[PDB]
């Protein structure tokens, strides 16, 4: 209700293959357990890239995985970021993350 | 994969 | 509970909105509400969501990723394969896709998988 929500498109680095990179976004949510102030966190990957869309088709490119965070309130984001785990999670990320594209999101319903 | 509280 | 981590391995089906050019911000927020209304009992869908993207960080610590402006994401989950073929023959599924093809300007679609 007051919750805040966080959708990343993940593209792995160009450096790892596709399997290490499977690797380490289950390490990434093995580390993610019991992190300060996080209400929830998922990692998946994409596995098809359907185009008969019957509108038109919007190309993004080559998208490996999607992470969301889940926040129960302000007051828990802002732990979250001030956390020494989190810093070091975030650390990891940049190991097995080439590129990501953050998205903000809102509730409608 | 995921977790809740 | 168990529920949420079944559910959370599902098929499921994730997408990025691109408004209309010349629709208004105001009336895309109007006609997502309307397409969630339009999925209740939708043969076949086990849960959709939609909300709106409020926010587009850049100070992120990975390289940051330009896709450009993307409106709202919207997400359907499927309990079963045999579900998933009762939604695609379902002429409820056509009638929703017809709005959709009012207020959705461009799509991007992913399916997922899980891991762990």
């Amino acid at each position: 209700g007051r919750m805040i929500r966080i959708l990343y498109l993940l593209v792995k680095p160009e450096s790892m293959s596709h399997e290490q990179f499977r690797k380490e976004c289950v390490v990434h949510f093995q580390m993610s357990a019991g992190m300060p102030g996080l209400h929830k966190y998922e990692v998946r990957l994409v596995a098809g890239n359907p185009t008969d869309t019957h509108v038109p088709y919007l190309d993004v490119g080559r998208i490996d995985a999607i992470g969301e965070c889940w926040f129960a309130s302000e007051e828990q984001y802002q732990v979250y970021m001030e956390s020494d785990i989190r810093k070091a999670w975030f650390e990891h990320g940049k190991y097995f993350i080439g590129q990501l594209k953050p998205f903000v999101t809102e509730e409608l319903v | 994969a995921s977790w809740s509280a």
